[PDB]
Protein backbone atom coordinates (compact mmCIF):
# COMPACT_ATOMS: atom_id res chain seq x y z
CA UNK A 1 0.00 0.00 0.00
CA UNK A 2 1.69 3.91 -1.16
CA UNK A 3 2.18 5.30 2.25
CA UNK A 4 4.81 8.66 3.13
CA UNK A 5 5.23 8.30 6.99
CA UNK A 6 6.84 11.80 8.36
CA UNK A 7 8.89 11.76 11.42
CA UNK A 8 6.95 13.23 14.37
CA UNK A 9 7.09 16.61 15.95
CA UNK A 10 9.62 18.75 16.49
CA UNK A 11 10.02 21.19 19.37
CA UNK A 12 13.22 23.74 18.43
CA UNK A 13 14.72 26.72 19.66
CA UNK A 14 15.21 30.17 17.47
CA UNK A 15 18.73 29.47 15.53
CA UNK A 16 18.43 25.57 15.61
CA UNK A 17 18.13 23.65 12.49
CA UNK A 18 15.64 20.50 12.16
CA UNK A 19 15.54 17.89 9.79
CA UNK A 20 11.93 16.38 9.07
CA UNK A 21 11.83 13.16 7.04
CA UNK A 22 9.24 11.36 5.12
CA UNK A 23 9.59 7.57 4.27
CA UNK A 24 8.13 5.96 1.36
CA UNK A 25 6.72 3.03 1.20
CA UNK A 26 4.69 0.61 -1.01
CA UNK A 27 6.26 2.30 -4.25
CA UNK A 28 9.51 3.03 -5.59
CA UNK A 29 10.58 6.45 -4.30
CA UNK A 30 13.39 6.96 -7.51
CA UNK A 31 10.21 6.73 -9.66
CA UNK A 32 8.30 10.33 -8.45
CA UNK A 33 9.28 13.60 -7.72
CA UNK A 34 8.79 14.47 -4.30
CA UNK A 35 7.15 17.92 -3.00
CA UNK A 36 7.13 20.05 0.17
CA UNK A 37 4.49 21.92 1.62
CA UNK A 38 3.69 24.22 4.39
CA UNK A 39 0.56 25.32 6.29
CA UNK A 40 1.00 27.74 9.05
CA UNK A 41 -1.54 27.03 12.38
CA UNK A 42 -4.97 29.19 10.12
CA UNK A 43 -4.15 26.55 7.69
CA UNK A 44 -2.91 27.90 4.24
CA UNK A 45 -1.12 25.63 2.32
CA UNK A 46 2.09 27.15 0.27
CA UNK A 47 3.81 24.81 -1.70
CA UNK A 48 7.88 24.81 -1.23
CA UNK A 49 9.68 23.21 -4.04
CA UNK A 50 10.31 19.94 -5.23
CA UNK A 51 12.99 17.50 -5.77
CA UNK A 52 14.12 15.96 -8.65
CA UNK A 53 14.17 11.93 -6.86
CA UNK A 54 16.14 10.29 -9.90
CA UNK A 55 19.09 13.18 -10.15
CA UNK A 56 18.70 14.68 -6.91
CA UNK A 57 18.55 17.73 -7.86
CA UNK A 58 16.12 20.24 -5.68
CA UNK A 59 14.07 23.68 -7.05
CA UNK A 60 13.03 26.21 -4.40
CA UNK A 61 9.89 28.10 -4.40
CA UNK A 62 10.99 31.81 -4.28
CA UNK A 63 9.64 32.54 -0.85
CA UNK A 64 11.99 29.08 0.37
CA UNK A 65 15.35 29.56 -1.49
CA UNK A 66 17.88 29.91 1.77
CA UNK A 67 17.29 28.11 4.31
CA UNK A 68 15.62 25.13 3.52
CA UNK A 69 17.34 22.45 1.78
CA UNK A 70 15.58 19.00 0.62
CA UNK A 71 17.87 16.04 0.00
CA UNK A 72 17.32 12.10 -0.58
CA UNK A 73 18.29 8.77 1.44
CA UNK A 74 17.50 6.79 -1.44
CA UNK A 75 18.85 3.26 0.24
CA UNK A 76 16.48 4.11 2.84
CA UNK A 77 13.54 4.75 0.59
CA UNK A 78 13.14 8.38 2.58
CA UNK A 79 13.23 12.21 1.56
CA UNK A 80 14.51 14.84 3.61
CA UNK A 81 13.74 18.73 4.30
CA UNK A 82 15.79 20.69 6.82
CA UNK A 83 15.45 23.74 7.86
CA UNK A 84 18.45 26.08 9.18
CA UNK A 85 18.39 28.90 11.13
CA UNK A 86 14.73 28.34 12.80
CA UNK A 87 12.80 31.42 13.32
CA UNK A 88 9.24 31.57 15.49
CA UNK A 89 7.41 32.06 11.68
CA UNK A 90 8.98 28.65 10.65
CA UNK A 91 6.50 26.90 13.17
CA UNK A 92 3.89 25.34 11.31
CA UNK A 93 3.26 22.03 9.44
CA UNK A 94 5.25 20.94 6.37
CA UNK A 95 3.63 17.92 4.21
CA UNK A 96 5.87 15.85 1.79
CA UNK A 97 3.65 14.66 -1.10
CA UNK A 98 4.28 12.59 -4.21
CA UNK A 99 3.41 13.60 -7.66
CA UNK A 100 4.15 11.35 -10.95
CA UNK A 101 6.83 12.97 -13.41
CA UNK A 102 4.94 14.35 -16.43
CA UNK A 103 5.78 14.00 -19.63
CA UNK A 104 3.55 14.37 -22.81
CA UNK A 105 1.07 12.33 -22.99
CA UNK A 106 1.17 10.28 -20.16
CA UNK A 107 -2.37 9.05 -18.60
CA UNK A 108 -1.21 9.88 -14.38
CA UNK A 109 -2.22 12.57 -12.53
CA UNK A 110 -0.16 15.94 -12.54
CA UNK A 111 -1.35 16.24 -8.79
CA UNK A 112 0.41 15.56 -5.67
CA UNK A 113 -1.58 12.14 -5.24
CA UNK A 114 -0.18 11.20 -1.87
CA UNK A 115 0.35 12.99 1.16
CA UNK A 116 2.47 12.32 4.23
CA UNK A 117 0.21 12.89 7.71
CA UNK A 118 2.25 16.18 7.99
CA UNK A 119 5.01 17.16 10.88
CA UNK A 120 4.83 19.69 13.18
CA UNK A 121 6.86 22.18 14.08
CA UNK A 122 7.46 24.65 16.89
CA UNK A 123 9.79 27.02 17.09
CA UNK A 124 10.02 29.15 20.73
CA UNK A 125 12.42 30.22 23.06
CA UNK A 126 9.64 28.93 26.03
CA UNK A 127 10.88 26.38 28.82
CA UNK A 128 9.63 23.62 29.88
CA UNK A 129 6.69 24.13 32.50
CA UNK A 130 3.88 22.79 34.09
CA UNK A 131 0.73 24.58 34.50
CA UNK A 132 -1.09 25.76 37.55
CA UNK A 133 -4.91 24.48 38.02
CA UNK A 134 -7.64 26.57 39.03
CA UNK A 135 -11.50 26.53 39.37
CA UNK A 136 -13.95 27.88 37.36
CA UNK A 137 -16.19 27.49 40.46
CA UNK A 138 -20.26 26.98 39.43
CA UNK A 139 -22.10 30.06 40.21
CA UNK A 140 -24.51 30.21 43.25
CA UNK A 141 -26.91 32.23 41.00
CA UNK A 142 -31.62 24.26 35.93
CA UNK A 143 -28.33 24.01 34.19
CA UNK A 144 -24.71 25.34 35.54
CA UNK A 145 -21.06 25.51 34.18
CA UNK A 146 -18.15 24.88 36.05
CA UNK A 147 -14.76 24.08 34.34
CA UNK A 148 -11.11 24.44 34.64
CA UNK A 149 -8.51 26.74 33.93
CA UNK A 150 -4.95 25.16 33.17
CA UNK A 151 -2.58 28.16 33.20
CA UNK A 152 1.15 29.15 32.14
CA UNK A 153 1.86 25.23 30.61
CA UNK A 154 4.97 25.23 27.87
CA UNK A 155 4.99 23.44 25.25
CA UNK A 156 1.61 21.77 24.30
CA UNK A 157 -0.20 20.02 24.71
CA UNK A 158 -2.26 19.23 27.74
CA UNK A 159 -4.98 16.68 28.32
CA UNK A 160 -8.03 17.58 30.63
CA UNK A 161 -10.68 14.82 31.42
CA UNK A 162 -13.33 15.17 33.91
CA UNK A 163 -14.26 12.59 36.59
CA UNK A 164 -11.49 10.22 35.41
CA UNK A 165 -13.24 10.07 32.34
CA UNK A 166 -16.74 9.43 33.53
CA UNK A 167 -18.28 12.83 32.79
CA UNK A 168 -18.21 13.41 28.80
CA UNK A 169 -21.46 14.89 27.96
CA UNK A 170 -21.49 18.66 27.87
CA UNK A 171 -17.67 18.78 28.14
CA UNK A 172 -15.86 21.26 26.37
CA UNK A 173 -11.94 22.15 26.22
CA UNK A 174 -11.01 24.51 24.39
CA UNK A 175 -8.00 25.19 22.36
CA UNK A 176 -4.87 26.78 24.15
CA UNK A 177 -4.25 30.22 23.80
CA UNK A 178 -0.41 31.27 23.48
CA UNK A 179 0.39 34.55 26.03
CA UNK A 180 2.43 37.09 25.62
CA UNK A 181 5.15 35.34 28.06
CA UNK A 182 5.25 32.55 25.78
CA UNK A 183 3.61 30.31 27.86
CA UNK A 184 0.06 28.75 27.09
CA UNK A 185 -3.56 28.64 28.65
CA UNK A 186 -6.59 26.80 28.25
CA UNK A 187 -9.91 26.26 29.61
CA UNK A 188 -12.25 23.20 30.25
CA UNK A 189 -15.61 23.48 31.25
CA UNK A 190 -18.82 21.68 31.69
CA UNK A 191 -22.36 21.95 31.90
CA UNK A 192 -24.30 19.65 34.90
CA UNK A 193 -27.87 20.17 36.41
CA UNK A 194 -27.97 22.51 39.19
CA UNK A 195 -29.11 20.50 41.40
CA UNK A 196 -26.84 17.89 40.87
CA UNK A 197 -23.59 20.70 42.85
CA UNK A 198 -24.51 19.86 46.57
CA UNK A 199 -24.19 16.15 45.92
CA UNK A 200 -21.92 15.34 42.92
CA UNK A 201 -18.45 15.55 42.97
CA UNK A 202 -16.54 17.57 39.85
CA UNK A 203 -13.08 16.87 39.30
CA UNK A 204 -10.98 17.56 36.40
CA UNK A 205 -7.89 15.84 35.85
CA UNK A 206 -5.30 17.13 34.32
CA UNK A 207 -2.07 15.46 32.48
CA UNK A 208 1.06 17.58 30.86
CA UNK A 209 3.30 14.59 29.73
CA UNK A 210 6.54 17.23 29.25
CA UNK A 211 6.56 18.25 32.94
CA UNK A 212 5.78 14.47 34.37
CA UNK A 213 2.47 17.19 35.83
CA UNK A 214 -0.62 15.72 36.87
CA UNK A 215 -3.23 17.64 38.98
CA UNK A 216 -6.84 15.86 39.98
CA UNK A 217 -8.81 19.38 41.02
CA UNK A 218 -12.12 19.37 42.81
CA UNK A 219 -14.41 21.95 41.58
CA UNK A 220 -17.08 23.07 43.99
CA UNK A 221 -18.80 25.50 44.47
CA UNK A 222 -17.29 28.36 46.98
CA UNK A 223 -18.53 29.12 50.23
CA UNK B 1 3.06 33.36 -9.60
CA UNK B 2 -0.87 32.55 -10.78
CA UNK B 3 -3.28 33.67 -7.51
CA UNK B 4 -5.76 31.06 -6.93
CA UNK B 5 -8.78 32.72 -5.06
CA UNK B 6 -11.57 30.34 -2.94
CA UNK B 7 -14.48 33.49 -2.10
CA UNK B 8 -16.11 31.24 0.61
CA UNK B 9 -13.51 30.82 3.41
CA UNK B 10 -17.12 28.88 5.23
CA UNK B 11 -20.00 27.28 3.80
CA UNK B 12 -23.05 25.91 5.74
CA UNK B 13 -24.40 22.89 4.30
CA UNK B 14 -26.85 19.42 5.37
CA UNK B 15 -26.23 16.32 5.19
CA UNK B 16 -28.10 14.73 2.04
CA UNK B 17 -27.58 18.64 0.54
CA UNK B 18 -25.33 18.60 -3.15
CA UNK B 19 -22.54 21.67 -2.24
CA UNK B 20 -20.22 23.38 -5.14
CA UNK B 21 -17.54 25.31 -4.28
CA UNK B 22 -15.91 27.65 -5.91
CA UNK B 23 -12.00 28.88 -7.37
CA UNK B 24 -10.81 31.16 -9.40
CA UNK B 25 -7.48 31.81 -11.37
CA UNK B 26 -5.65 35.27 -12.05
CA UNK B 27 -5.09 33.66 -15.66
CA UNK B 28 -6.40 31.35 -17.90
CA UNK B 29 -4.84 27.90 -16.49
CA UNK B 30 -6.38 25.20 -19.52
CA UNK B 31 -7.82 23.27 -16.80
CA UNK B 32 -4.55 22.59 -15.19
CA UNK B 33 -6.36 22.46 -12.08
CA UNK B 34 -6.44 20.06 -8.68
CA UNK B 35 -8.53 19.91 -6.12
CA UNK B 36 -7.23 18.67 -2.53
CA UNK B 37 -9.17 17.56 0.54
CA UNK B 38 -7.98 18.25 3.98
CA UNK B 39 -9.65 16.74 7.10
CA UNK B 40 -10.17 17.94 10.60
CA UNK B 41 -7.26 15.67 11.82
CA UNK B 42 -5.58 17.31 9.10
CA UNK B 43 -4.36 14.76 6.76
CA UNK B 44 -4.64 15.59 2.58
CA UNK B 45 -6.04 13.69 -0.49
CA UNK B 46 -6.65 14.86 -3.71
CA UNK B 47 -9.87 14.26 -5.11
CA UNK B 48 -10.10 15.84 -8.48
CA UNK B 49 -7.17 16.31 -11.10
CA UNK B 50 -7.25 18.22 -14.29
CA UNK B 51 -10.50 19.83 -13.54
CA UNK B 52 -12.70 16.65 -13.50
CA UNK B 53 -10.88 13.70 -12.90
CA UNK B 54 -11.40 11.95 -9.76
CA UNK B 55 -9.03 9.95 -8.46
CA UNK B 56 -8.59 6.05 -7.42
CA UNK B 57 -11.16 5.39 -4.77
CA UNK B 58 -12.38 8.63 -4.99
CA UNK B 59 -16.75 8.04 -4.63
CA UNK B 60 -18.41 9.53 -7.52
CA UNK B 61 -20.54 11.64 -5.85
CA UNK B 62 -17.43 14.21 -6.32
CA UNK B 63 -16.75 15.78 -9.33
CA UNK B 64 -15.43 19.53 -11.04
CA UNK B 65 -15.61 21.45 -13.83
CA UNK B 66 -14.67 24.84 -15.45
CA UNK B 67 -12.32 26.37 -17.58
CA UNK B 68 -10.26 29.45 -18.38
CA UNK B 69 -10.36 31.09 -14.54
CA UNK B 70 -13.61 29.68 -13.47
CA UNK B 71 -13.66 26.13 -11.48
CA UNK B 72 -15.60 24.58 -9.28
CA UNK B 73 -15.53 21.32 -6.81
CA UNK B 74 -19.20 20.11 -6.45
CA UNK B 75 -20.24 17.39 -3.85
CA UNK B 76 -24.01 16.12 -4.67
CA UNK B 77 -24.92 14.14 -1.56
CA UNK B 78 -23.17 15.07 1.13
CA UNK B 79 -21.99 12.56 3.74
CA UNK B 80 -20.24 13.17 7.27
CA UNK B 81 -16.94 12.11 5.89
CA UNK B 82 -17.16 14.94 3.37
CA UNK B 83 -17.23 17.77 6.29
CA UNK B 84 -13.70 18.92 5.99
CA UNK B 85 -11.71 22.22 3.97
CA UNK B 86 -10.98 22.19 0.18
CA UNK B 87 -8.40 23.77 -1.56
CA UNK B 88 -8.18 23.96 -5.73
CA UNK B 89 -4.38 24.09 -7.12
CA UNK B 90 -3.28 25.29 -10.11
CA UNK B 91 -0.41 23.09 -12.09
CA UNK B 92 -0.34 25.30 -15.29
CA UNK B 93 3.09 26.86 -14.17
CA UNK B 94 5.89 27.06 -11.41
CA UNK B 95 5.55 27.79 -8.72
CA UNK B 96 2.30 25.55 -7.98
CA UNK B 97 -0.29 27.44 -5.82
CA UNK B 98 -2.90 26.95 -3.74
CA UNK B 99 -6.65 28.76 -2.91
CA UNK B 100 -7.31 29.98 0.75
CA UNK B 101 -9.53 26.28 0.96
CA UNK B 102 -13.56 26.02 1.64
CA UNK B 103 -14.32 24.72 5.28
CA UNK B 104 -17.77 23.19 5.51
CA UNK B 105 -19.98 23.13 8.25
CA UNK B 106 -23.20 21.73 9.11
CA UNK B 107 -26.11 23.69 9.10
CA UNK B 108 -28.42 23.95 11.86
CA UNK B 109 -31.48 26.68 13.83
CA UNK B 110 -30.35 29.30 14.98
CA UNK B 111 -28.85 28.91 18.52
CA UNK B 112 -28.76 31.68 21.20
CA UNK B 113 -25.17 31.24 23.51
CA UNK B 114 -25.50 30.46 27.13
CA UNK B 115 -23.29 33.00 28.90
CA UNK B 116 -21.37 32.24 32.21
CA UNK B 117 -19.40 34.12 33.89
CA UNK B 118 -16.38 32.87 36.57
CA UNK B 119 -14.18 35.24 38.85
CA UNK B 120 -10.65 34.61 39.86
CA UNK B 121 -9.94 32.05 42.30
CA UNK B 122 -8.56 33.03 45.51
CA UNK B 123 -5.44 30.80 44.86
CA UNK B 124 -4.65 32.36 41.98
CA UNK B 125 -5.06 35.98 43.43
CA UNK B 126 -2.54 34.82 45.48
CA UNK B 127 0.30 34.40 42.92
CA UNK B 128 -0.47 37.65 42.32
CA UNK B 129 -2.73 37.35 38.47
CA UNK B 130 -6.46 37.49 38.47
CA UNK B 131 -8.22 35.84 35.25
CA UNK B 132 -12.12 36.56 34.64
CA UNK B 133 -13.41 34.17 32.64
CA UNK B 134 -16.44 34.30 30.23
CA UNK B 135 -17.96 31.26 28.66
CA UNK B 136 -20.41 31.69 25.71
CA UNK B 137 -21.95 28.04 25.32
CA UNK B 138 -23.86 26.35 22.39
CA UNK B 139 -24.13 28.71 20.06
CA UNK B 140 -25.47 29.00 16.27
CA UNK B 141 -23.72 30.25 13.96
CA UNK B 142 -20.37 30.70 14.93
CA UNK B 143 -20.33 34.46 14.88
CA UNK B 144 -20.34 36.16 18.04
CA UNK B 145 -19.88 39.56 20.04
CA UNK B 146 -18.41 40.23 23.20
CA UNK B 147 -17.29 43.03 25.10
CA UNK B 148 -15.55 42.90 29.09
CA UNK B 149 -16.47 45.88 31.37
CA UNK B 150 -14.85 46.66 34.54
CA UNK B 151 -16.55 49.18 36.39
CA UNK B 152 -18.41 49.94 33.19
CA UNK B 153 -15.52 50.48 31.32
CA UNK B 154 -14.73 48.48 27.69
CA UNK B 155 -11.59 46.48 27.91
CA UNK B 156 -9.44 46.21 24.78
CA UNK B 157 -6.69 44.64 24.65
CA UNK B 158 -6.31 42.43 28.00
CA UNK B 159 -8.23 39.42 26.95
CA UNK B 160 -7.50 36.34 24.65
CA UNK B 161 -10.32 33.81 23.49
CA UNK B 162 -10.92 30.64 21.74
CA UNK B 163 -13.81 28.59 19.89
CA UNK B 164 -14.76 24.79 19.92
CA UNK B 165 -14.51 23.04 16.76
CA UNK B 166 -18.68 22.76 15.79
CA UNK B 167 -19.51 20.15 18.17
CA UNK B 168 -20.40 16.29 16.66
CA UNK B 169 -23.72 16.00 18.48
CA UNK B 170 -25.47 19.40 18.50
CA UNK B 171 -23.31 21.41 15.53
CA UNK B 172 -22.81 24.26 17.71
CA UNK B 173 -19.74 26.42 19.09
CA UNK B 174 -18.94 27.61 22.14
CA UNK B 175 -16.24 30.35 23.26
CA UNK B 176 -14.06 31.08 26.09
CA UNK B 177 -12.36 34.56 26.80
CA UNK B 178 -10.14 35.12 29.49
CA UNK B 179 -9.07 38.54 30.98
CA UNK B 180 -6.21 38.86 32.71
CA UNK B 181 -5.36 41.57 35.20
CA UNK B 182 -2.62 41.89 37.88
CA UNK B 183 -3.71 41.43 41.90
CA UNK B 184 -3.54 45.17 42.49
CA UNK B 185 -5.31 46.00 39.41
CA UNK B 186 -8.23 43.80 40.01
CA UNK B 187 -8.99 44.66 43.37
CA UNK B 188 -9.07 48.51 42.68
CA UNK B 189 -12.53 48.05 41.28
CA UNK B 190 -15.61 46.21 41.99
CA UNK B 191 -18.05 45.25 38.88
CA UNK B 192 -16.84 42.85 36.26
CA UNK B 193 -18.57 42.15 33.54
CA UNK B 194 -19.05 40.41 30.24
CA UNK B 195 -21.61 41.76 27.31
CA UNK B 196 -23.12 39.30 24.96
CA UNK B 197 -24.65 39.83 21.34
CA UNK B 198 -25.36 37.19 18.76
CA UNK B 199 -28.21 37.22 16.16
CA UNK B 200 -30.13 34.41 18.17
CA UNK B 201 -30.37 36.74 20.91
CA UNK B 202 -33.31 39.32 20.24
CA UNK B 203 -31.26 41.89 23.32
CA UNK B 204 -28.17 41.71 24.62
CA UNK B 205 -26.87 39.31 27.69
CA UNK B 206 -24.74 40.48 30.53
CA UNK B 207 -23.44 38.33 33.14
CA UNK B 208 -21.55 40.04 35.82
CA UNK B 209 -20.29 39.70 39.84
CA UNK B 210 -19.18 41.90 42.69
CA UNK B 211 -15.48 41.21 43.53
CA UNK B 212 -15.95 40.14 47.07
CA UNK B 213 -19.85 39.15 46.85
Amino acid sequence: QIQLVQSGPELKKPGETVKISCKASGFTLTNYGMNWVRQTPGKGLKWMGWINTDTGEPTYADDFKGRFAFSLETSASTASLQINNLKNADTATYFCARNPPYYYGTNNAEAMDYWGQGTAVTVSSASTKGPSVFPLAPSSKGTAALGCLVKDYFPEPVTVSWNSGALTSGVHTFPAVLQSSGLYSLSSVVTVPSSSLGTQTYICNVNHKPSNTKVDKRVEPKS
Amino acid sequence: DIQMTQTTSSLSASLGDRVTISCSSSQDISNYLNWYQQKPDGTVKVLIYYTSTLHLGVPSRFSGSGSGTDYSLTISNLELEDIATYYCQQYYNLPWTFGGGTKLEIKRTVAAPSVFIFPPSDEQLKSGTASVVCLLNNFYPREAKYQWKVDNALQSGNSQESVTEQDSKDSTYSLSSTLTLSKADYEKHKVYACEVTHQGLSSPVTKSFNRGE
